[PDB]
């Protein structure tokens, strides 16, 4: 039951991962979650702002 | 995958892009083509480094005691809290409420004292890790029944080979690792105030299994925290003023930067 | 009975390694996770928030809320300069302590875009135009508005709308840049100049302040992490 | 049909003609082009003239004697001070050019000699002493022909670069030069070389000022020898023309 | 939506915004358009940069005080002295462009007066 | 594979491959059948050993040294740089353009120095070694809070066991290793010359991490540099004269070759 | 708990193996590839040019230009000899820093044909004809035409092309041959003698000189990596 | 997730690799890319040259 999956490598190859260990919390860590969302810090505001528009009209 | 911007020509249209209203607490994301013409660049650069289990996932030493194989202090204690090492503390505080695993590993290192007691025969010291949680006994002397241990985790190692690691999950009768506490122990208000009304993660005790010569060793333990499977809730600013005490946030206030010489000046 | 071969790096601690280890407390049951506003995922979606800029650190004034404020007053001639600072967000004095500042140094290398939001916080009477200027190296500093003129410039007009956007773009050789000082990869340099004067009718104030906020374009990137030569501990605190 | 001796190269609004060449070199095999959108990494607007900064520029000429060592060019250096090329190298922050290297030296058929013309790309120089470096003034030289030594440069602290012919300079043999793009005017039968180079360099764009690519070198392995009643001046001539330059930066005008 | 005194305009490296400003005047009705190849009379090949040539050059200011009769100013002469433009009028024989004239001056709710900004051409005098 | 020879046989023609015109810069390619008849030999042989990667991929040592346990020198400081050892040097600088990931191994020898403490009793030492980037803080003691390593990345060796080794990718704000550099730092073309412009990949420190024992141990550190996935361009003449410096390519000039008793000797 | 054994070899530390290692910087964002001119992919691509002889290394000649010139007169006879030099091109005086020379003496075995290109740098006028000879061993050197004309040789006739091609054939016993000198593997001779004459007009130089590049065949191979005995260190320079 | 590959033997059999580590940068050397391209440095000129043709007619 092994887990295949790819290597960070440059721009312009497939590593293999076995869990060994039955409590869950052994695993090594999970480095690849390039996932964002940064409209709650940035552009919080509660009414839709178009960039190019009079902010205050 | 890191954006790209995007080619754009020369305009003349009423609406501006680069006018905008910084009062309503939003930030105007403008690309480079909204205040000047761009060319078409692919951009193949990434944000991996940045991902906060990246950051916060490298080793780093939280604090380190010393015990003696024969004197007065045959056996180390320490209460189990961050906030004792600067370079971690301070990437921590980044986060107000933080939500990782950790894994542990303790470099033991000893080294002989000088004496006068002669014919040396040194032999492999082992040495004997122990994790007393908030309401075990505690080992009040070196030799003691305490170190049966036949519930709580130990660990023995004997020197000459690879460092003790374990994993350790997450320990929290919360919902995450907070990080700061604005309130009392007492509900009167008075009492405890801060953080470490949040601290009872119990206690880590060290010693000598076998005495290893006649001469006196002194052995030193450092202890490594390594972040994994971790999440951060509510952003904080970083801290700027350096740490004072590890029980709370006392400070001495700072400037806020380096100073130059006028307003006009290129260089530091 | 498998006959291996110990390999050259074997019984090592290596700081940054990724490796599974055996749990000192089998069979725990975590506490469940619950929904908490703002979980970040990434530190980028940090630098991309706006952060004040202290551009008035000259002597006694970084010890008050008078770093933050740039001071611009009815002048008596035209073509004068307002402030300037280098292209440096990891080093200069100006950009070290900004959010975008204390990102920078913890990681050696930098690339993206900036944008530099400029408020003007005068009277509702004042009127001025101001002329926001980045000039790449190859020479020195701009020393009058001729001179800033041929660079990347945007005229700001103060009106209804108090908020202007100077987006410092990507004019580089390298595709990265250090945050530590090196002249083989200097930045360049952001100079303001009064465009026409600020003219105030009778019964105001003539000297106002204008505040200074950065951040980070969609395009921005760190890497090869480094530790911060900010904090520092003589002994364990205790 | 026709013969392959003759050769007509047109640039912009110059034109250079050969009556006794040889085949054109070109580079490594690449032929200069522009910047590619999946290899840019300035995000501003370039400006492409491609007529005044594409042309031939015709520079100073050297004469050629019986104990000439031989002589070195820079070419972002030779035509910063030769018209638009010059101006816009000059207001800009980074340039990206290939170049065309023609060099002409002609004699009658009672003269004899041979001349190396090589395009090395990256000549770093040794210095005369090992403490310190050579000075920008002994280095370059700015429409001029910075001449070799027969004999090895003193070993007495100064900044004069190590001008010695049998070691180029660079400290290498200079018999092993040939692997860089090269050409042989022999005066027997060549009369002119003609060389492209593409734009070599390990970044997308670079600063001319403090970084100059390529180092034309000319080298007389046999020396020039005739009898009396022949002319004794034969001087050498050399053409550069850049080829698909652009540029990214525009600052304040920088000297 | 939007108001129509708002405007930007985006030129080579350059931004010029403005916050009170009427309706633009095109010229004669035409926009300035390159020599297409039915009109041209030099068989030489053009040279275009059209990003250093075309950006927006700020003049020297002048003062504007209770008796100030007027100023003039020469389109060719007056960028003859600043940037690529001027290198380039000076090392070629024949030119060719049209031009966008921005005139700013400000002043409060509680000042008073009137300015005719008007483009002459071929005013001899 | 290496070509094979074809089989000829006399000819009398008018087109002849060995007269050509060597002014060109052309290598006229002559397979030994055009000189001379020829019979058909098949070639099994392989120009497998050649290849870059195989020319490039061994380890080296770049350079090596000394801390003592008690004494003046308690920690080393390295600046990680290239051209200081004369046999790996001279094979990169055949390519003017090289791009290479890395494997360093740390080869800790530890030896006692002469002394007059009796009653010796040696105990394993532990070496740890840091790798400060460019801007990070600097160790001016070998006590002190930078060996926490929060975020830089550090190795633990105990000493008795297999050396340490790790692997490093391609760093450099480049889009490769520039190995010569003719342009200043300055644009005003005053100040450093030369390849020492590129050279800033940060510095390398080494300590002991326990006293082993009462009398004084030297310990002495050899740092090896393995290139993988290698590529090369723009190729270069060899040396050829015996380098000087470190930072710049400054030399005494040398003969071309060796010489011999006449131009018709075939003897050295 | 999977019972192995360890062989003999562990825990050691090899020069040239290839191994997997943990990488101290995990997650890096290499800079990506770009399209670079000249991308050389092996070292029989640099063999394979030619590359100046310097035959004329004769006492001081070797500190000047003059060591790659092979001088030629108009003599009063026919049959004298140029110049010669034995088959060893890692060994040598001749053939030592020649490019192919550099490059063999990093291996230790080699094999392949060889290609002299000779070139005649002389006046317009003078003409010439010249035989050039490859003698294999068995005997000593050839001293006279009448011995050299029985190997293996190729008339040359100095004209319009001022270029020939000497093709060194492969004529050995073993596969590959050392680049070490070794009597047991022997390589030969190369000996260039005068055929007919130099003749040249009235007012003209009646001294020429030639010049001679080495290459290698489209069959050259090479083996066992050795250190070069060239470049040397007394102490780490710094 | 096993790769098998052909080994260098001589001339007139197969080996197993396996990645272990997700870096990308940790694999071992590839030593296997006998390819070449000597057009670059030899024969690089505009003009293509029969070999037994008059260089220059
Ligand atoms: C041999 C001993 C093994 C077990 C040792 C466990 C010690 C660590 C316990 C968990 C601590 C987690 C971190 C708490 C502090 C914080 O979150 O700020
Ligand atoms: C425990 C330390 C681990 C990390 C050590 C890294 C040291 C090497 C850094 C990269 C250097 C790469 C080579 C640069 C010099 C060159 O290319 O010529």
């Amino acid at each position: 039951g092994a887990q295949v999956s790819t290597q960070k490598t440059g721009a312009h190859i497939h590593y293999t991962n076995i869990n060994y260990y039955k409590d869950a919390a052994s695993n090594s860590a999970t480095r690849q979650d390039f996932a964002q969302d940064p409209g709650k810090f940035t552009e919080p505001v509660k009414d839709i702002m178009i960039k190019s528009l009079p902010a205050l009209n | 995958r890191v954006a790209d911007t995007v080619g754009t020509g020369p305009t003349n249209s009423e609406a501006i892009p680069a006018l905008t209203a910084a009062e309503t607490g939003h930030t105007s994301q403008v690309v480079p083509g909204d205040t000047m013409q761009t060319r078409h660049v692919k951009n193949y650069h990434s944000r991996s480094e940045s991902t906060v289990e990246n950051f916060l996932c490298r080793s780093a030493c939280v604090y380190f005691t010393e015990y003696k194989n024969s004197g007065s202090k045959r056996y180390a204690e320490w209460v189990v809290t961050t906030r004792q090492a600067a370079q971690l503390r301070r990437k921590l505080e980044f986060f107000t409420y933080i939500r990782f695993d950790l894994e542990l590993t303790f470099v033991i290192t000893s080294t002989q004292q000088p004496s006068t007691t002669q014919n040396q025969d040194a032999q492999i010291l082992t040495h004997q890790i122990m994790y007393v949680p908030p309401g075990g006994p505690v080992p009040d002397k070196v030799d003691s029944y305490v170190w049966q241990t036949s519930t709580n985790p130990s660990v023995f190692w004997t020197e000459g080979n690879a460092p003790p690691r374990m994993s350790i999950p997450f320990l929290s009768i919360g919902n995450a690792y907070s990080n700061f506490y604005d309130g009392w122990s007492e509900f009167s208000r008075n009492g405890v105030y801060g953080i470490n009304t949040l601290n009872n993660m119990g206690t880590l005790y060290a010693r000598h299994v076998n005495t290893g010569s006649t001469g006196p060793i002194k052995s030193t333990i450092r202890i490594y925290f390594k972040p994994k499977h971790v999440k951060a809730w509510i952003p904080r600013p970083p801290r700027l003023c350096q740490y004072e005490k590890a029980k709370n946030v006392n400070f001495q206030p700072s400037g806020v930067t380096t100073t130059r010489q006028s307003i006009t000046t290129m260089t530091n | 009975g498998l006959p291996t071969m110990n390999t050259p790096g074997s019984c090592q601690f290596l700081t940054s390694d990724d490796f599974q280890s055996p749990s000192a407390m089998p069979q725990y049951d975590v506490t469940p996770e619950m929904k908490i506003p703002g979980e970040v995922k990434n530190l980028m979606e940090i630098a991309e928030v706006d952060s004040v800029v202290p551009v008035q650190n000259v002597g006694e004034k970084v010890n008050s809320m008078e770093a933050y404020q740039i001071p611009v007053r009815s002048n008596e001639g035209s073509g004068t300069q307002v402030f300037g600072f280098p292209l440096q967000p990891g080093y200069s004095s100006v950009f070290s302590r900004t959010l975008l500042g204390e990102i920078l140094n913890y990681y050696t290398h930098w690339s993206g875009s900036i944008k530099l939001t400029f408020m003007f916080c005068g009277s509702a009477m004042a009127t001025g135009k101001f002329l926001l200027a980045y000039s790449p190296p190859g020479a020195g500093a701009p020393t009058k508005r001729v001179d800033a003129m041929l660079g990347t410039h945007v005229v700001w007009d103060v009106g209804l709308q108090s908020s202007c956007v100077l987006c410092i773009p990507w004019i580089s050789q390298t595709h990265y840049r250090y945050v530590a000082s090196d002249e083989y990869t200097a930045g360049g340099f952001i100079t303001c100049w009064y465009q026409t004067n600020i003219v105030v009718p009778a019964d105001a104030q003539s000297s106002c302040y204008i505040m200074c906020f950065v951040s980070a374009c969609n395009d921005f990137s760190v890497r090869l992490l480094k530790d911060t030569p900010f904090i520092s501990q003589n002994s364990f605190f205790q | 049909g026709y013969s392959d001796r003759v050769r007509s190269i047109t640039l912009g609004n110059s034109t250079i003609t050969t009556q006794e060449c040889a085949n054109v070199v070109v580079g490594y095999g690449v032929w200069p082009d522009y910047l590619k959108d999946s290899e840019a990494t300035a995000e501003d607007q370039p400006t492409q003239p491609d007529v005044a900064t594409c042309r031939f520029y015709t520079l100073d000429s050297v004469q050629w004697q019986k104990t000439s060592p031989g002589w070195w060019w820079k070419l972002p250096d030779a035509l910063s001070n030769l018209g638009l090329f010059g101006q816009n190298m000059q207001y800009h922050y980074l340039g990206r050019t290939g170049y065309t290297i023609h060099v002409q030296c002609n004699a009658s058929k009672f003269h004899q000699g041979c001349l190396l013309v090589v395009c090395v790309p990256e000549a770093e120089m040794g210095c005369a002493t090992l403490d310190n470096t050579p000075s920008s003034a002994e280095l370059l030289g700015g429409d001029a022909a910075k001449e070799f030594a027969g004999e090895p440069i003193a070993s007495g602290s100064n900044k004069l670069v190590q001008r010695v012919v049998y070691n180029a300079g660079m400290g290498i043999g200079v018999g092993n030069l040939t692997i860089f793009p090269h050409q042989w005017i022999n005066l027997r039968t060549n009369n002119s070389a003609t060389i492209v180079m593409p734009y070599t360099n390990s970044v997308p764009m670079d600063n001319m000022f403090r970084h100059n690519n390529i180092t034309l070198m000319v080298i007389p392995f046999v020396p020039l020898d005739y009898c009396p009643g022949s002319t004794t001046y034969v001087p050498i001539t050399v053409t550069i023309a850049p080829m698909c330059a652009e540029y990214n930066g525009l600052r304040l005008a920088s000297h």
